[PDB]
């Protein structure tokens, strides 16, 4: 997974941390090539359904291509079951499209992040390698790791505490989520424009912008 | 052309044509009988259609499609001793055992290839311009687990194991016949498995016990044909205790 | 180099044979235990040799095959039909992605042309020949058999010559004695010898 | 040189009509739905105890986790189960939590009525299904059984008993089973009404009991097996 | 029946057993006599051709009877129409043998390849049944000199002495009561060929115009095939003439 | 006999054992990776290498092992499942591969290990590993090995080795996941931190 | 008879009776409403059972969370259209990413249905199908017939006796755009009864009902999920 | 009897001793038991006006699907079965379609009708799929060659026509439309007499009960086919039932 | 990331929605590669009499693009009398398209721009080289959405919306600066507007000049 001609260095990291009754997912809606920014408008945040809303990153193509894929199967579920689905769905529809792509994998890393059909609030990563894991808090892309040291120390505390030594409150999470998309605006130099955080209840989105620079 | 003649008519029977016909040949020609033992399923025929002038080697009536699954058939039609269509049943259902091997290993069990015979007549019914084959195999073998087991499948294709089950000279007579022999001491003996076959050709016996040729087959191991000469040796013997029962 | 170590000794009716277990992938034997040499029936044995994957692949293949043969001649598969069977078979795996060539040996007794021993090249050259190696070995089996026999000598001298060889083994190549598998192959089956 | 398909002039399908008949002629199939689990009972059709009752294709597994009971014609049922089967397990792979029962019934009302040969296709039948299938299988939402018949009918149930004798079959679950009770119970209740269909009285050798719980999933059931549930006749 | 269900092999028979097969079984018997006899050197071939008119061509001498092989001929009894597709197949058969297995084909492997597509044509495809029963002779190393009957089913047998045509049943018990066995040579099997074709015939005469006649026969270790040309067929005729023109008034 | 994904044979028990974190690369894709799977329910795996490469020859497994099951009724041999992963693995090679398998299942003689390698290989062997690593970690396992391991001391061994693998090594992190096969029900033994496992042993 | 064995065989009419004869199952079939106003569109259904222990039968249908279908006469060839119409809605939001216009749907469904009433024997779908959907442009009531004719219309009935329901919709013409999603939703039960005899009226177990509309999505509502819309009895003559 | 209705038309493989196959001379039957569509040529574009027949007044627009837009410059008003209607649409498209591609050009008229006349044909030929049972125009103002009309009636035969009436009353109609000018004359004065022919041919023994529906393809629409506004529609309309009376 | 070295191309689409209207400026200028060969050409097509489209970069890329939306768009307008294609389904199905091109190492870009209105509103979409699908308030792509699109940026980040004054005053600006900063173009614009009734837009003609900084 590559991008310097083949697919698209479009820079952009999305971050959801799940509590256990909601999940907050930040976000930027720059959508850039290389260091660059194209053009300041499209939330990187997309609703497959309404039900559910996955966060999609990496390039913008690759987000686009991500996202018609969850949203195929994630339907079809649904008209089946005759009720909704969710988060568990997401991911597990993409386990089939990284195998879909064996040869050469989609550089694009979606986190579906509602409430699944086996209850209690999940966002659950699927990598566009191949792979499922649930986590109990967890920043993906190509600036990932940036998130993760925020989440490693608070929410797995493998010889560490921090706030509470236990995975973190929902008052603490959603305050980390804007937190982080600050330091990664001097850090990170695809980063830009305005942060849109999504906060999902499981059910309904709520959305509410943040300017940066 | 009418509507009768035509292969698609499901016909007020509630069952297509070409599938119930062929159900309707499964006695005359050629008789296959086999019976369930420990250490031993052992499958018998008795007409190979040989003058003993033809090869014996050449008409196969008794084939090894595996290495621990062995089949014996009968069926009705038109000309006698008719070699064909048993025989491209025997080609595609011995390749696709062989296929089986390669893809997921050791002998493939008894059941499977059955399951797999069983479904190779049922979907030419769905398919252009093909009937189903009449045939009914005795399908004789034991398991890769060594669990023995004695399956047959019908023209229709469904399958039903069985502990013994008899077919052709009128499939329903044989069958009600291998019933009054078979008893729970036969299937632990080792000398009762044989007798057991030989017991149901013989009320339709034809020259001698050298027309009816047995194979034992072991639990991974390929067909052992006896001689034609080592079956001659039983049927003396019991030829005198069978007439008394019927 | 071509392949690890195989060594095998045709007397002049019976065939001794012998190739390494280890099967070994990254830096490590995985296997160490298992024969790589196939029973493709009771009267023919074959012995595949060369990579990890081209010997298994081919040969389990190629054994589920004999069995079709046998069942519709109704006799055991011909022994010379078998050695240009074997032929066709390599070249046209020869240019798949996934590499196949294999360095062979055909071991039957038939009631037709007789007894064969095939040698079998790594350019997909067959010729009968008695001695045979498997590797960059092949050279050093067929030069051992060149000059103290006339490839006429005793089953037993053999294996001395057999032993001797397999301290090259030590030597010029990497393999360690440790484990061997060695199976002499006549007309009744293959027999189990001892390890090295 | 012909068509296919006729209709008659009542307005409906000559061999559909045909194909309902052609259920009366076989095997039963009950299935009784409890939030325990699905089970499903059928005869294999007995005519000799030599007839194992340890491995018989009747009760088959579209899913690890669904199992499916046939009447009708038997042998044309292995055919429809193996088209749902390979949907069912590619769905099973992709989400690794449940295939709906219900999808399953709906896909398998398509090959129902779909039947072209004589210069339509060669792809498609020359027969229509005279099976009706019981679906019995453990889904998310909870443990459901989906009647499907030779004219198609998807609908959803609690529970249903077809046989040889479709008005026989139902007549004795109103009498003997109601919706919520155990698990126990239900299998009870699959074989008293099994045996009134059928001619002969019941023993452990006329009869496949296979159970599909959330808790044990599909289970095929070998003779030592069937000797237990047998005891609750 | 009262009414087939036949008119295609895309549908099928109103009883599911294949009446066609018995009409093809009369056809052989319309056409003229084939027979095959066994020699402990070689195998002949003896067949009646189609062209019984003084004006032939003559530039083939095979017209019913047909060289495969490199070790393997054989013959038609039925209609000439349908050996044309079956000998070019049968060449291809014949020599895809030899590639993989290099060896002197076996009879009984060469009739079950063909088989295989009788067999399908019967089935479905919609293509008619067969109407020609074949005579394949031909030498192997394991059992010997062999002899194979086909039919148009895909019924197939081997045989050393076998006869199908100018009445089957007739002729096949005629063929196998003059034969013996581990008593023969080239010469007196082939004078015998003529002496039981002429008998199942309605001809007393027979020419080499009306018959074509083939050998096998096995030199140096390798089997040599040729049908034979006119002046030599005349003379295997001749041999037979005294003892038949005894018989005559 | 490769990464920290380890399987041996022994008659008792077969323990099945791979990390949180194996260091498929050089990093984490987040807080926490699973590698220790089982979407059967009576087989055990091995597998290690990419993180791509083991999740899909265990899920393509899945699929291939019941499909068999459902139509025959009774379960396949644990060869004929170990044969159907090597020829997918086979499939798999070249495009991302280090992966292999160490089948455990019950069989007819008893209780059945092959190993399928990435290659196409069916053996039988004393231990394998799966993936790239153990070439550095066969010794300490290697001086306390026996044929027959007992259930007691399975643990010990597994326990012992990712201490001793901590100080020689470092790309042993995060969990240590041990899992124990009867042979056709499997059951979660210890979910003991690789840390934690230096500190005791 | 003779012409509907073939198709080939044309009639002295010039009109095939196999589309005829077809037309005669959705007379056998459950009565269905469908109903628009100009933001929602509305499926209110008559459910029909073979048993009463088990559940009855959905009429409803999800083809995609935003078009749906009611269905009246053969069962298994509407089961046959609804996975068809299902995977092409999944290819819509697959390849355009949008959801599906009702009116890009009914064209190419009876572009499909056309070809089997003409392949030699072949059946039309002797099934009618009223697709109910709110996309982008508003709701849309749809038609497919057993003939490859498909109406546009704003309310209509198909199945058994539902001519007694069209007749109460032509008087409620006006009273449609007019109409809420409950106001909308008592007509259609008010349709519904006339189907029914004027011995008896509609109970909560026989009633489906699946709602699309600006509102909410569409969802199918079962057998006691239907009881908020439900509530509104009006009118049956003798 | 000119056809037998059982024999000779059992199998789409037959002929007649005339010459001609009864099915054909059905499939003109077939367009008889529908109204009538007209369309009459100009020089500046066509104009259509077919009557469609109505049961309901809940009906709406792409209801009964009389009209169909072929491609951006040709029109059709159709005739006859309303489900044979569907394929005819979809052969004549399908045909613009790969044209439109490759090409890279408005279509001529003179070789759609004759190319799509080929199709028509075609299916009258096989026994895969039954002869064609409705009847189509295709109008089309193109720079290509102008303005033409053709008819392919369901046999698979293609005519010229400045005035093509096809339904029941076609005889009746087309003889009306030669008394009539449109000829030379501009769309916008055609719509009107488009319509009065219609009301005037209009019989209770070949139709019933109908709502007008028009449909332009000509320069005032700018090539591109579209259906008369309801405003024009109705001037249209207004001398139409002037001039029956 | 991405832009394969482009032969002939088009340089500038420039584009702002406003109120039922879109107005587009359209480079007159083709360059093929230095030479700039032919100015006459309008790269805005008219597809149907409710869209239109419009392309800047390559020039081939688009008249591959133009017949195949006229194919899509002849199959939907079928379906009603006179019914017209929405902007989304079109330019997404291109997006696809344009993505496993890119993959594809050897090919060219082009990025367009399409108004139409076939729902209830009226849509703004972009298929890009890279692809996606936006909606903006103003738009250029290409060599615009590189250096002028920065600008419009600039103007857009405190006013949402420009007014019609302010929007003229900038393209007199700006086709002063790409003549000036980019090359194979020209000053030279074509003024084309989409409406109801189909695509107008005449010829392209000459308007202010100054390659002059002589006077700065």
């Amino acid at each position: 997974r590559f991008s310097p001609y083949a697919f698209n260095g479009g820079t952009v990291l999305a971050i959801a941390g799940e509590d256990f009754s909601i999940v907050a997912s930040d976000t930027r809606l720059s959508e850039g090539f290389s260091i660059h920014t194209r053009d300041s408008p499209k939330c990187y945040k997309l609703t497959d359904k309404t039900v559910i809303g996955c966060s999609g990153f990496h390039g913008d193509c690759l987000t686009l291509t991500k996202i018609i894929e969850a949203r195929l199967k994630m339907y079809k579920h649904s008209n089946n079951k005759a009720m909704t689905t969710g988060a568990i769905a997401a991911m597990l529809s993409t386990i089939l499209y990284s195998r879909r792509f064996f040869p050469y994998y989609v550089y694009n890393i979606i986190e579906g992040l509602d409430e699944e059909g086996k209850g209690a609030v999940y966002s659950f990563d699927p990598v566009g390698s191949y792979q499922r894991d649930s986590f109990k808090a967890g920043g993906s892309a190509s600036a990932m790791l940036q998130p993760l040291l925020d989440n490693q120390v608070g929410f797995k505390n493998m010889q560490n505490v921090e706030h509470v030594p236990l995975t973190l409150d929902r008052a603490m999470r959603l305050v980390k989520d804007v937190f982080i998309s600050a330091a990664e605006r001097d850090v990170y130099t695809g980063d830009a424009l305005r942060i849109c955080i999504v906060t999902k209840e499981g059910i309904r989105e709520e959305t509410v912008p943040l300017r940066k620079d | 052309m009418s509507y009768d003649r035509a292969i698609t008519v499901f016909s007020p029977d509630g069952h297509l044509f070409q599938v119930e016909y062929a159900q309707e040949a499964v006695k005359k020609g050629s008789t296959a009988v086999g019976v369930r033992g420990r250490d031993i399923v052992v499958l018998g025929v008795e007409k190979k259609s040989v003058a003993k002038l033809q090869d014996e080697r050449t008409v196969r009536k008794i084939c090894a499609l595996d290495d621990n699954v062995c089949m014996a058939f009968a069926v009705v039609a038109s000309v006698s001793g008719l070699t064909a269509d048993a025989r491209i049943v025997i080609n595609r259902a011995r390749v696709e055992c062989q296929s089986h091997r390669l893809t997921v290993g050791d002998p493939v069990t008894v059941e499977y290839i059955t399951r797999y015979i069983a479904s190779l007549k049922q979907r030419y019914t769905q398919s252009n311009g093909r009937r189903p084959f009449g045939i009914s195999a005795l399908i004789v073998g034991f398991d890769f687990d060594g669990t023995p087991r004695l399956y047959q499948t019908d023209p229709s294709g469904t399958y039903h194991a069985w502990k013994a089950n008899a077919i052709g000279r009128g499939a329903k007579s044989v069958r009600e016949f291998l019933e009054k022999n078979y008893t729970d001491d036969a299937i632990e003996t080792d000398d009762l498995t044989i007798k057991l076959v030989i017991k149901a050709l013989l009320e339709v016996v034809q020259s001698g016990g050298k027309n009816i040729e047995l194979a034992v087959m072991r639990r991974d191991q390929p067909l052992k044909i006896l001689s034609p000469e080592e079956i001659e040796k039983y049927v003396a013997e019991i030829e005198k205790e069978k007439e008394e029962n019927e | 180099m071509e392949y690890l170590i195989g060594i095998q000794g045709p007397d002049y009716v019976l065939v001794a044979s012998d190739r390494v277990a280890a099967s070994n992938i990254v830096q490590m034997k995985d296997d160490h235990d298992k024969m790589f040499k196939m029973s493709e029936k009771i009267l023919l044995l074959c012995v595949g040799e060369a990579g990890d994957t081209v010997q298994f692949a081919e040969y389990i293949q190629k054994n589920v095959q004999l069995y079709k043969m046998r069942n519709g001649y109704e006799l055991s598969p011909t022994a010379a039909a078998n050695f240009t069977r074997r032929n066709l078979a390599d070249c046209l795996r020869s240019r798949t992605p996934y590499h196949v060539n294999l360095l062979l040996a055909g071991y039957d007794e038939h009631e037709g042309p007789a007894l064969y021993y095939m040698d079998y090249l790594a350019a997909l050259a067959k010729a009968p020949f008695a001695a045979h190696g498997y590797g960059a070995f092949l050279t050093l089996s067929i030069l051992d058999r060149y000059y103290t026999p006339t490839i006429s000598r005793e089953r037993a001298v053999e294996l001395l010559r057999k032993c001797l060889e397999e301290l090259q083994k030590r030597f010029i190549l990497n393999l360690p004695t440790f484990s061997v598998r060695v199976i002499d192959k006549d007309g009744i089956h293959n027999l189990e010898n001892i390890t090295f | 040189d012909r068509g296919v398909n006729t209709f008659s002039p009542e307005g409906r399908l000559f061999q559909v009509e045909y194909a309902i008949e052609g259920h009366k002629l076989g095997s039963t199939a009950i299935g009784i739905q409890t939030s325990e689990g699905v089970c499903l009972a059928v005869e294999k059709r007995i005519t000799s105890p030599l007839m194992e009752p340890s491995s018989i294709e009747k009760i088959v597994e579209i899913d690890a986790h669904i199992g499916c009971a046939m009447s009708g014609l038997i042998a044309d049922a292995k055919t429809l189960i193996d088209k749902a089967r390979v949907e069912t397990q590619n769905h099973w792979f992709t989400y690794n939590e449940t295939m709906t029962v219900e999808s399953v019934t709906q896909a398998v009302s398509n090959l129902a009525l779909q039947f072209g040969e004589e210069d339509a296709d060669p792809g498609a039948m020359s027969r229509p299904f005279g099976v009706a299938l019981l679906f019995g299988g453990v889904d998310e939402k909870g443990p459901q059984l989906f009647h499907m018949d030779p004219s198609g009918t998807f609908v959803q149930c609690d529970a249903r008993a077809i046989g040889s004798a479709s008005e026989g079959a139902q007549s004795s679950l109103q009498e003997v089973y109601h919706k919520s009770t155990t698990l126990k119970e239900a299998i009870k209740s699959s074989l008293i009404i099994l045996k009134q269909v059928m001619e002969e009285k019941l023993n452990a050798t006329n009869i496949e009991l296979a159970t599909v719980q959330p808790g044990q999933n599909f289970h095929m059931f070998t003779k030592e097996e069937l000797e237990e549930v047998i005891k609750d006749i | 029946m009262s009414r087939r269900y036949d008119s295609r092999t895309t549908i099928f028979s109103p009883e599911g057993r294949l009446y066609q097969v018995e009409y093809a079984m009369e056809a052989i018997g319309h056409a003229g006599t084939c027979l095959g006899i066994l020699a402990n050197d070689g195998v002949l071939l003896a067949a009646e051709r189609r062209n019984i008119h003084k004006l032939l061509d003559e530039v083939f001498f095979s017209e019913k009877i047909y060289k495969l092989n490199e070790d393997m001929a054989c013959s038609v009894a039925g209609i000439t129409s349908d050996a044309n597709v079956l000998t070019n197949e049968l060449r291809l058969i014949a020599q895809r043998y030899l590639l993989q297995y290099q060896e002197p084909i076996p009879c009984e492997q060469l009739v079950t390849a063909l088989c295989d597509i009788k067999q399908a044509y019967t089935q479905f495809g919609g293509k008619r049944p067969f109407g020609v029963s074949l005579l394949y002779i031909g030498w192997d190393k394991h059992y010997g000199f062999q002899l194979y009957q086909s039919d148009p089913s895909g019924n197939y047998g081997g045989w050393k002495a076998t006869c199908i045509g100018n009445n089957s049943a007739a002729a096949v018990s005629m063929l196998k009561q003059d034969y013996k066995e581990g008593e023969m040579t080239l010469k007196s099997a082939l004078a015998l060929a003529v002496k039981v074709l002429n008998k199942t015939m309605d001809v007393s005469k027979l020419s080499a115009e009306k018959v074509e006649i083939a050998t096998l026969t096995r030199e140096n270790g390798k089997t040599v095939i040729r049908v034979l040309k006119q002046k030599e067929v005349e003379q295997l005729i001749k041999k037979h003439e005294e003892e038949e023109a005894k018989a005559e008034r | 006999t490769t990464t920290l994904a380890f399987k041996f044979q022994h008659g008792v028990i077969v323990a099945a054992d791979s990390r949180a974190t194996a260091g498929p690369y050089i990093a984490s894709q987040t807080v926490k990776k699973v590698i220790e799977i089982n979407p059967y329910l009576l087989g055990t795996m091995a597998g290690g290498a990419a993180d791509c490469s083991f999740w899909e020859r265990l899920l393509a497994r899945q699929c291939r092992i019941y499909e068999l099951r459902n139509k025959e009724r009774i379960s396949v041999a644990a060869a004929s499942k170990l044969l159907a992963n090597m020829v997918y693995q086979y499939k798999g090679m070249g495009l991302s591969m280090g992966t292999m398998i160490c089948g455990w299942d019950k069989r007819g003689p008893g209780l059945y290990y092959v190993d399928s390698e990435g290659n196409r290989i069916s053996g039988t062997a004393f231990s394998v590993g799966s993936g790239s690593v153990y070439a550095f970690g066969v010794m300490d396992r290697g001086y306390s090995y026996d044929l027959q391991v007992e259930e007691a001391y399975d643990l010990a061994r597994r326990a012992i080795y990712q201490a001793t693998y901590r100080d020689a090594y470092s790309g042993g992190a995060v969990n240590l996941y041990h899992v124990r096969e009867d042979g056709w029900i499997r059951v979660s033994s210890d979910n003991v931190a690789d840390l934690h496992d230096k500190y005791t042993s | 008879n003779q012409y509907d064995n073939d198709v080939t065989v044309w009639s002295p009419q010039g009109r095939i009776h196999q589309i005829e004869y077809a037309m005669e199952a959705v007379k056998q079939g459950s009565a269905t409403v469908g109903l628009k106003s100009k933001t929602h569109a509305v499926l209110v259904a008559l459910k029909r059972a073979q048993s009463e222990l088990a559940a009855h039968q959905k009429k409803i249908l999800h083809v995609d969370n935003h078009i749906g279908i009611s269905i009246a006469g053969l069962t298994a060839d509407a089961r046959l259209l609804c996975n068809f119409m299902r995977q092409e809605c999944l290819d819509s939001r697959f390849v355009f990413d949008r959801p599906l216009p009702v009116s890009r749907l009914v064209s190419l469904i009876g572009s499909k249905t056309q070809i089997p009433t003409q392949r030699y024997g072949r059946r039309p779908y002797g099934v009618g199908l009223l697709i109910a959907g709110y996309d982008d442009m508003g709701p849309h009531v749809f038609q497919t017939c057993p003939s490859a004719n498909y109406f546009d219309c704003r309310a209509m009935s198909i199945g058994a006796r539902s001519q007694s329901a069209r007749t109460y919709l032509e008087r409620h013409m006006s009273e449609f755009m007019q109409c809420n999603l409950d106001e909308l939703v008592k007509h259609g039960l008010r349709a519904l009864r006339e189907t029914l005899p004027a011995e008896q009226d509609l109970t909560t177990k026989n009633v489906s009902i699946g709602i699309v509309g600006k509102d909410l999505e569409f969802t199918i509502y079962d057998d006691d999920d239907v009881s908020p819309f439900l509530d509104g009895l009006e009118e049956r003559p003798q | 009897m000119s056809s037998i209705g059982t024999g000779y038309d059992l199998s789409a493989s037959t002929f007649s001793p005339d010459g001609r196959v009864f099915q054909v001379e059905y499939a003109m039957k077939a367009v008889e038991n529908s109204s009538t569509a007209i369309g009459i040529r100009c020089k500046d574009g066509v104009v259509f006006g077919v009557e469609k027949l109505v049961l309901s007044k809940l009906y709406e627009e792409g209801s009964n699907k009389r009209l169909f837009n072929v491609d951006r410059h040709v029109g059709m008003a159709v005739a006859g079965l309303l489900a044979d209607a569907r394929s005819l649409a979809d052969i004549a498209r399908e045909e613009a379609s790969n044209f439109r591609s490759n090409f890279g050009y408005n279509i001529p008229l003179k070789h759609l009708a004759d190319r799509v006349a080929m199709y028509v044909h075609a299916y009258t030929l096989y026994s895969a799929v039954r002869p064609f049972g409705c009847s189509f125009m295709l109008g089309s103002y193109s720079v290509n060659d102008g303005a033409q009309l053709y008819m392919i009636d369901p046999s698979g035969v293609s005519y010229g026509y400045w005035g093509c009436a096809i339904g029941k009353a076609r005889q009746a109609a087309k003889t009306e439309i030669e008394k009539l000018q449109m000829k030379e004359m501009t769309c916008r004065d055609v719509v009107k007499e488009v319509a009065k022919i219609i009301y005037i041919v209009h019989d209770e023994v070949k139709d019933k009960a109908f709502e007008l529906e028009l449909s332009w393809v000509g320069e005032l629409t700018k090539g591109r086919h579209e259906i008369v506004p309801k405003d024009v529609r109705e001037e249209a309309e207004k001398y139409a039932k002037e001039s029956l009376k | 990331t991405q832009n394969p070295m482009v032969t002939g191309t088009s340089v500038l689409g420039v584009k702002f929605d406003c109120g039922v209207v879109i107005a587009a400026d359209m480079l007159g200028s083709y360059g093929s590669l230095a030479r700039f060969r032919n100015i006459s050409r309008i790269m805005r097509v008219n597809d149907s009499t409710m869209l239109g489209a419009s392309g800047d970069y390559a020039d081939f890329q688009y008249l591959k693009q133009v017949l195949g939306q006229m194919v899509i768009d002849e199959e939907l307008f079928g379906d009603g009398h006179s019914y017209s294609p929405r902007a989304i389904h079109s330019w997404l199905t291109r997006a696809m398209y344009s993505r496993r091109s890119k993959m594809n190492p050897l090919w060219n870009t082009k990025v367009i721009g399409g108004y139409a209105g076939g729902e209830s509103f009226l849509g703004y979409v972009d298929m890009l080289g890279v692809a996606y699908e936006a909606p903006s308030l103003a738009t250029g792509y290409g060599a615009y959405l590189a250096q002028p699109l920065l600008r419009e940026v600039l103007e857009k980040q405190p006013v949402l919306s420009q007014t019609e004054a302010r929007e003229l005053v900038e393209r007199c600006m700006r086709v002063l600066y790409y003549r000036d900063a980019r090359s194979y173009n020209r000053f030279q614009v074509a003024t084309v507007t989409e409406k109801g009734v189909e695509i107008e837009g005449p010829l392209s003609a000459q308007t202010n000049w100054d390659i002059a900084h002589m006077i700065s």
